[PDB]
RNA sequence: UAACAGUUUUAUUAACCUCUGGUUUACCUGUUGUUUAUGUGCCUU
RNA sequence: CUUGGCCGUUAAAUGCGGUCUUGCAUGAAUGAUGUAACGAUACAACAGCUGUCUCUAUGAUUGACUCAGUGAAAUUGGAA
RNA sequence: GACAUGAGUAACAAAAAAGAGUUUAAGGUACCUAAAAGGUAUCUUAGAGUCUCGCCUAAAGCUUAUGGCUACGUCAAGUAACGGCCUCUAAGUUUAUAAUCUGAAGAUUAUGACGAUGAGAAAACUUUGGUACCAACAUUUAAAAGUGAAAAUUGUGCAGGAAGGAUAAACCGUACCUAGAAUCUGAAACAAGUAAGCUAGUAGAGAAUACGAAGGCGUGAAUGAGAUAACAAUCAUAAAGGAACUCGGCAAACUAACUACCGUAACUUAGGGAUAAGGAGAGCUCAUUAGUCUCGAACGAGUAAAAAGGAAGAAGCAUGGAAUAUUGUUGUACGACUGUUUAAUUAA
RNA sequence: UCUUACUAUAGUCAGGACUAUAAAGGUCCGAACGGGUUAUCGUUGCAAAGAUAUCCGAAGAACUAUGGUAAGCGAGUGAA
C-alpha cells in the first residue's frame, strides 16, 4: 500500500519557509532526540572521518541527482537512488562524461560525523518524496499532471532544482529529528554551522532563501586537479 | 518452396563473400567486375 | 460462378427492395423547436443543458 | 410453441453422423440431399431440410374432461395441449366419438 | 434450439459482463449520470435499482451486498447509504431513468441513451422540462398537457420540488437560454 | 530482533517497493521523518 | 433400463451370480422391471447353470427410477434378474432379496410367490 | 343399493413439462491458494 | 489352394495364442534359434474408465445473422 | 493496358476486455450577435491525460545484440561504471617471397602477411611442466550467517583435455525498435522465428503449478454496436447402461504429484523387472518437549521462534481442499539396447 | 548467411531420484531447450508447413552461437 499527501499548508521544523505552503517555522513536533541535545555528537560506530563531508552529483544534461558519503559514486547509488521514470529514461550505468559534482556540504565539527549522516538521511528521504508524492507540482509550478507520461518522466528526472532546495531546508532544520539542531536544555536551541561548496555559483540560487548557519564557497576539492574550472557569476 | 535463408544473416559475411576486395584480388572476381562494369552497373559489389 | 451476371439481374439484386427508407419519425424539440427524432432528446439542448448544469449548480 | 429455425435433427429426427471416428465438420448435418443424374439432377420436392419449426395449429383428439368449475371458469382436460400458457385454444366435442346424449344437448340449450 | 436468453449478453464473457455492469453502476452513483449505449443503459438500470433497494434496507447483509456491487466501496458506500438513501426514502421503486438520445459515437451509429438518477443534481428530464416552461413564459405560449405532466413528475418526490423547479426556470430565463428558440406556432410552416 | 537464525519467522514484506510509482504519484510506502513537512519549492531554471 | 452388455446380479438359486444381457425380448426399448431378456452367465456361485450358458431372465429390480400410477417412484442400488426358461417359469426355487412390485401387472406370479419381500 | 377390489402389449408419429430425470456461466451455501481495498489489531508503566 | 487340422480365448473367431505338418515358394554371419531389458513400432486379450455408442439434451465463448466503417478472390463465349 | 463479374459478398474472431469523465490544437456546422469578434454547444482530423476493470509476468516488463527504407544535437584517455581501433595468435586465407610440380589457367611445401567466435599491464585513483595445467565433473575458500559469481585449492574418471605475444590523452560506436500492439527474418502493420543479462513477493525440491508489485498492454476505425437461429469451431455437465461405436477404444474419461511409509510376482545376462502390482498417510485446532533459540531470574515462562509430536479434537458432502505430473495388467511378432532418417504426406 | 558433414573458438542444460563414488551412468522422473508420436483445426490458412492438446529425448552419438573448409564433365555432404 501507499499513502500520498496533498498540497495543503503544513508547519515546518526549519527556521525558514522552505515552501510557500509552510505555515509556521521552527515548530517542535516532537521532543529533542538523543543527539539533538548534545553539544558534540560523534561517530561512535562508523569509520574515521565518515560523515564530515557529504557530496551531491548531478547529470549535467538531464538533471538526475545522486547523494554520496564518499567523493565518488558507484553503480549502487544509481540502482538504489534512481526510481523508474519511464523507458529510455533510466541510464543503465554511470557515464563519466555526464556526471559531475553538484555540491559538497562540510560541517564545522571535524569529528561529529553523526550530524552528517543525519543530513544525508533527510536529503535522501526528501528526494524520495520528490520523485514520489509530488503533489506540489501536479497542478502548480511545472504542472507534471498536465503533461504526458513521457514529458512527465523527463521532468521527474530533473531533480537538480529540487535537490538544492532540499539542502537549504535540511540545513535549516527541516525534518523531524535531524541533528542540525543543538538543544541546550538549561530551553535554548540553535543550528549547527556548515559550508556548501559549489561548482556553479548560480546553482545555489535554486533555493529561495538560505539559513544563517551556512556559508557558501566556490570549488569542490578535487575538481581543480581534473582541470575543471568552477563557474562564477561576477566573472 | 522458398525458405527464410536470410534469418540471422550478418553483414560481415556479405562483405567477405560479395564485397569489393573479394573480387579485385581474385581472377574470377575481376571478370565479375568487368562484366558489371561493361553493363553499366553502379553497384559492382555488395 | 459459371457465367458473368448480366446487367439486368445484378440491378434487380441491388435495387428491387434495397431502397433507403426515409425517416419520418421526426418531431420538434419543446425547448428550442429544432427537428429531432421521436422519443429522443434534442442533441442541441442536451449539450447546452449538460453544460449549463456544470457551471452553476 | 415456436422453435424458430430448426436443424434436421430437431425438425425431422435425423440421426446425424459420427462424432470422433474422423468426421470433419459434419456432426449435425443432413448428409446427402439426393441422388445423382439418374434421379433428376435436382433436389426433389418435399425433401426434408432445415427450416422454421412450430407456431402451427395442432389438434389433440379424445381428451376426457376431469373437472368443470364455473366459479373459476376452468375446464380441466386430461393430457397435454399445444401452446404456451396464456394462449387461446379451441375446445369442441370429439369428431371420432359419438355425440353426447340427446338429453344433454337439449339440457344445455335449455 | 434451447431456451430464450434471460438477459442481454452484450457480446462478452460472464466475468467481463458482470464487471461491465458494476462499472456502469459505480459510475452512475459517482456522477449521477452516464451516457452510453441503450442496451447497456438498460442492463445497468436493473442493477442500479437493485442496489438502491439495498441502500434502503437495514440489515448488515444489505451492507455487504452493496459493498460487492461497487468498485470503490470505501469511497461510495457513505454516499449510497447517505445522500442516496435519504433521496429515495419515499419513492417506491423506479429510481432510474433511461432516455434515448442521438448516437454518442458517429462512427458506429449505435443507438445511445442516458441513464440518470431521478431527482438528482443532473436530472436531464428535470432540466428539459424547465427549459420548456422557460420558453413558454418567455414566448407567452400555453404549456401543453404533456409539459404539465412532466412538471409534476420532476417535482413530486423531489426535496423542495416547485421551489427548485422555479429556480431552474428563473436561472435559464436570466441566462437567456431560450434565445433563438422557435415558437411552436411557427412549427407547421417550417420545412427544415 | 529476538530470533536471529535464518529459519526464524519472517513477518516483514520482502517487496520493499510495493505499490511505489514515480509516474503515477503513488506516494511513499511508509511514513518517514520528512513526510509531515511541506515539500520545498525551488526556483525554476 | 437394461440393454446389450449390461451386467446384472442374478438373485435366484440357479447357479448364476453375474449375467450379461445379450438381447431384449419382445421390444426395442431398453428393458425395465418385468421385461424378458436373454443373458449369458459370467460368474457362478459356490442341474445348475455354468459360466457361459445362455438362458432367459426377468428383470426384477433396476437402478433406473421406475414411476407408478400413484406418482410413487422406486429406485434400487443395483440391477438384478432371475433366470427363466422359454416356457416362462423360473429355473430356481428360492429368491434372496427384494424384487420390484411391477412384476404383478406383467404376469409374473410364480416369481412373486417365491419372493420374500417386494418393494 | 352402497362400499371395496380388478379391468393388454409392442411399434411408430406428434404434441407437452404435472410427475421422474438432465442441463443451470448475473441464484443460495460451503471451501483452497493468492492479490487488492477498507476496518481493526501486541506487551508493559 | 485356405477361413489347413486340433486346442484355448468369444453367447458367436477369416483374429490372437499353443500345437501338428506334404514348407505352391523356411533355413543357418543376404546368418539360424530362445530368454532378460528396452520401444510415441505392429497385433491380440483382461480390468477400470468413459457421450465412442444406445440417443442425444442443455449450457458457455467466438463466428455465422442485422446496423455502421473499410473492402478481396478463384471464376466468367453470350444468356430471357 | 483499361474496365466488368463474383460483390458491396468474404474478411478485419492469438479466447486479454473493456466502462465512464477530462483536456489541447486546427478546421466544419447551429445558435447568441449583426461593430467585426467573441461566447455556448456539437462534429471531423491529429493528440494527451484521470478514475475503474481486466491481460501478460523466468513476459506481452527492463537493459542490450544480430539486424534496420524507423529517426539524425547520439557528447567518454583508462578503471570503478566501455567496446572498437591497436598488440597476439586459432580454424583458415593469400594476384606476397623462394623452391618445386604443371597443356595455359594453376597446384604444392616453407616462410611472411592477414585473419576472433579467444588472449591482452595498472586504477578511487591508474599510465619451469604435477616444482604442472586451467578441458569436463566434484570439492574447498573473501570468516556473524546464508545465497550467487569471480578466481584459486584439492581430488576424481577416461574420452587424457588451444595457439601466440607478452605485462596528458587522437579516431570510430553510443538515437530509437526487440516483436501482444507501429521498426528485426518470414514477399506484409503476418497467431511463425531470433542472441545475452536482469526478470517484486507469497508458496514450493524447483526456472514446476497458482496468484501478480512495478512496468507494459487491452493494435494505425487494420473496426465498432447489436442479436444470441440452423450449422461449425473450442469447451462444460449428464439419468440408466458401459465399447453395444468403430477398420481399430480414434477422441474423450479414469488414473496421476508428494512421503526419507508399508508391501511388491513370473522371469533374469544377477544389473534388473520395480516408482511392478497393491495399500497407508496429508489441511485446521490441540496435549506433550531432549537439545537449539527467546524472555525473566539452577530454575520458571514462551511457538508474536524454527522443528518435533500423538490411537487427541472440531467442522463440512468433501481436508493429494483450488492449479500442476494421462490408467493398470497380459500374450506375441520385429529390432538387443541409447541413438539416426525422406527440412514440408511414410520415425519404422 | 538455408541445409549435410567436418573444423576452430565459446556458451547452455530448474529441481529431484537410484547407483559403487563428493565426483566414474549413450541411468531414472521432469522444466528450460531440442524433437515432431497421435488427433483435431486450418487448406484463396495467422502460416507457400501455422495453432491447440497429446507425446518423445533432456550429462549426451546432446543442444547452441560466431567464423572457416568441402558442390555441379569426374559428384560435394550423407548413422543412407
Ligand atoms: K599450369
Ligand atoms: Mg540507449
Ligand atoms: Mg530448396
Ligand atoms: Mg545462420
Ligand atoms: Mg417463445
Ligand atoms: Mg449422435
Ligand atoms: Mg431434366
Ligand atoms: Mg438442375
Ligand atoms: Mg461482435
Ligand atoms: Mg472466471
Ligand atoms: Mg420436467
Ligand atoms: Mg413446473
Ligand atoms: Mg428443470
Ligand atoms: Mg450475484
Ligand atoms: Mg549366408
Ligand atoms: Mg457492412
Ligand atoms: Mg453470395
Ligand atoms: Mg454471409
Ligand atoms: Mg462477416
Ligand atoms: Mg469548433
Ligand atoms: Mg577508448
Ligand atoms: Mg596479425
Ligand atoms: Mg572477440
Ligand atoms: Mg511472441
Ligand atoms: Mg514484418
Ligand atoms: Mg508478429
Ligand atoms: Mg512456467
Ligand atoms: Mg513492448
Ligand atoms: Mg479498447
Ligand atoms: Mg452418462
Ligand atoms: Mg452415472
Ligand atoms: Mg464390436
Ligand atoms: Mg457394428
Ligand atoms: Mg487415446
Ligand atoms: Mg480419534
Ligand atoms: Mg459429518
Ligand atoms: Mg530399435
Ligand atoms: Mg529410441
Ligand atoms: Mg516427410
Ligand atoms: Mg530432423
Ligand atoms: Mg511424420
Ligand atoms: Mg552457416
Ligand atoms: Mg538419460
Ligand atoms: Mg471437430
Ligand atoms: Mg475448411
Ligand atoms: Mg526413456
Ligand atoms: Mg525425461
Ligand atoms: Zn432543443
Amino acid at each position: 500500500s501507499t499513502h500520498p499527501t496533498t498540497a495543503i499548508p503544513k508547519p515546518t521544523t526549519a527556521v525558514l519557509k522552505t515552501s510557500p505552503l509552510a505555515e509556521e517555522t521552527a515548530v517542535e513536533l516532537k521532543s529533542p532526540s538523543r543527539l539533538q541535545l548534545k553539544s558534540e555528537p560523534g561517530n561512535k560506530g562508523n569509520p574515521k572521518g565518515h560523515g564530515d563531508r557529504i557530496w551531491a552529483f548531478h547529470h549535467i544534461e538531464q538533471g538526475q541527482v545522486i547523494y554520496s558519503t564518499k567523493p565518488v559514486i558507484s553503480h549502487q547509488h544509481l540502482i538504489r537512488q534512481q526510481p523508474f521514470t519511464g523507458k529510455n529514461l533510466v541510464p543503465r550505468k554511470i557515464r563519466k562524461d555526464y556526471w559531475r559534482p553538484l555540491a559538497m556540504i562540510e560541517l564545522a565539527g571535524k569529528d561529529q560525523g553523526a550530524v552528517g549522516r543525519s543530513v544525508y538521511q533527510k536529503l535522501r528521504e526528501f528526494k524520495k518524496r520528490h520523485e514520489l508524492d509530488w503533489a506540489n507540482e501536479a497542478e502548480e509550478g511545472r504542472k507534471l499532471m498536465h503533461k504526458s507520461k513521457r514529458e512527465r518522466g523527463q521532468e521527474l528526472n530533473d531533480q537538480k532544482p529540487n535537490s538544492v532546495a532540499d539542502m537549504a531546508a535540511v540545513l535549516a532544520g527541516a525534518g523531524k529529528g535531524n541533528l542540525m539542531w543543538q538543544v541546550s536544555r538549561l530551553v535554548k536551541r540553535q543550528l549547527r554551522r556548515a559550508t556548501v561548496y559549489w561548482t556553479n555559483e548560480q546553482d545555489k540560487f535554486h533555493a529561495r532563501e538560505w539559513s544563517d548557519n551556512v556559508s557558501h564557497e566556490v570549488g569542490i576539492p578535487g575538481e581543480a586537479e581534473k582541470k575543471r574550472m568552477p563557474i562564477r557569476m561576477s566573472s | 518452396g522458398p525458405r527464410p535463408t536470410m534469418s540471422g544473416a550478418t553483414r560481415l559475411v556479405q562483405k567477405r563473400r560479395h564485397g569489393f576486395l573479394s573480387r579485385v584480388k581474385t581472377k574470377n572476381g575481376q571478370k565479375t567486375l568487368k562484366r558489371r562494369l561493361a553493363k553499366g552497373r553502379l553497384r559492382l559489389s555488395a | 460462378p459459371k457465367k458473368k451476371t448480366s446487367h439486368m439481374k445484378k440491378r434487380h439484386r441491388q435495387m428491387a427492395g434495397k431502397a433507403l427508407k426515409d425517416v419520418t419519425h421526426l418531431n420538434r424539440c419543446p425547448a428550442c423547436g429544432n427537428l429531432k427524432r421521436m422519443h429522443h432528446l434534442c442533441s442541441t439542448c442536451l449539450g447546452k443543458l449538460k453544460g449549463f448544469m456544470d457551471r452553476n449548480g | 410453441r415456436g422453435m424458430g429455425f430448426a436443424g434436421g435433427m430437431k425438425r425431422h429426427g435425423f440421426a446425424g453422423q459420427e462424432a470422433s471416428h474422423g468426421n470433419s465438420l459434419n456432426h449435425r448435418t443432413i448428409g446427402s440431399v439426393g441422388g445423382s443424374q439418374g434421379s433428376g439432377s435436382r433436389v426433389l420436392p418435399g425433401k426434408k431440410m432445415p427450416g422454421r419449426m412450430g407456431a402451427q395449429q395442432h389438434t389433440v383428439q379424445n381428451l376426457p374432461i376431469l373437472m368443470v368449475d364455473n366459479e373459476l371458469g376452468i375446464v380441466v382436460v386430461k393430457g397435454a395441449v399445444a401452446g404456451h400458457k396464456g394462449a387461446v385454444v379451441k375446445v369442441q366435442d370429439a369428431v371420432k366419438k359419438a355425440p353426447p346424449p340427446e338429453e344433454f344437448v337439449e339440457a344445455t340449450k335449455q | 434450439a434451447g431456451a430464450h436468453v434471460k438477459y442481454r449478453h452484450l457480446s462478452r464473457s460472464s466475468a467481463h459482463r458482470q464487471a461491465l455492469l458494476r462499472n456502469l453502476v459505480t459510475s452512475l452513483i459517482k456522477n449521477e449520470t452516464i451516457h452510453t449505449t441503450y442496451p447497456k443503459a438498460k442492463e445497468a438500470q436493473r442493477l442500479a435499482e437493485k442496489l438502491i433497494t439495498l441502500s434502503k434496507r437495514d440489515t448488515e447483509t444489505a451492507r455487504r451486498s452493496a459493498q460487492g456491487i461497487l468498485y470503490t466501496p470505501d469511497q461510495l458506500l457513505p454516499k449510497l447509504f447517505g445522500e442516496i438513501r435519504e433521496r429515495y426514502a419515499n419513492r417506491p421503486g423506479g429510481y432510474t431513468r433511461v432516455l434515448r438520445t442521438e448516437p454518442k459515437d458517429q462512427y458506429s451509429q449505435a443507438p445511445s441513451a442516458i441513464l440518470e438518477l431521478v431527482d438528482g443534481p443532473k436530472d436531464m428530464r428535470f432540466a428539459m422540462t424547465a427549459a420548456t416552461v422557460a420558453r413558454d413564459r418567455e414566448q407567452k405560449t400555453e404549456s401543453t398537457d404533456l409539459t404539465k405532466k412532466n412538471m409534476d413528475k420532476v417535482t413530486r418526490f423531489r426535496k423542495d420540488g416547485m421551489r427548485a423547479f422555479e429556480d431552474m426556470v428563473a436561472s435559464l430565463r436570466d441566462m437567456k437560454f431560450t434565445a433563438g428558440a422557435i415558437n411552436p406556432k411557427e412549427w407547421k410552416k417550417l420545412d427544415r | 530482533k529476538r530470533h536471529k537464525y535464518p529459519t526464524a519467522r519472517v513477518t516483514r514484506d520482502n517487496s520493499k517497493q510495493r505499490g511505489e510509482s514515480a509516474l503515477r504519484k503513488s506516494g511513499t510506502r511508509w511514513k518517514l521523518s520528512v513526510s509531515d513537512e511541506p515539500l520545498p519549492e525551488p526556483v525554476p531554471r | 433400463m437394461i440393454q446389450l452388455k449390461t451386467m446384472l446380479n442374478c438373485i435366484d438359486n440357479s447357479g448364476a451370480a453375474l449375467v450379461e444381457c445379450a438381447m431384449v425380448v419382445g421390444q426395442k426399448r431398453h428393458a425395465s422391471i418385468g421385461d424378458r431378456i436373454v443373458v449369458v452367465v459370467q460368474k457362478q456361485r459356490g442341474t445348475k447353470v455354468k459360466r457361459g450358458d445362455i438362458r432367459h431372465a426377468v428383470v426384477v429390480r433396476t437402478k433406473q427410477k421406475v414411476q407408478r400410477r400413484d406418482g410413487s417412484v422406486v429406485r434400487f442400488d443395483d440391477n438384478a434378474c432371475v433366470l427363466i426358461n422359454k416356457a416362462g417359469d423360473p429355473i430356481g426355487s428360492r429368491i434372496n432379496g427384494v424384487v420390484g412390485q411391477e412384476l404383478r401387472k406383467k404376469k409374473w406370479s410364480k416369481i412373486l410367490s417365491m419372493a420374500p419381500m417386494q418393494a
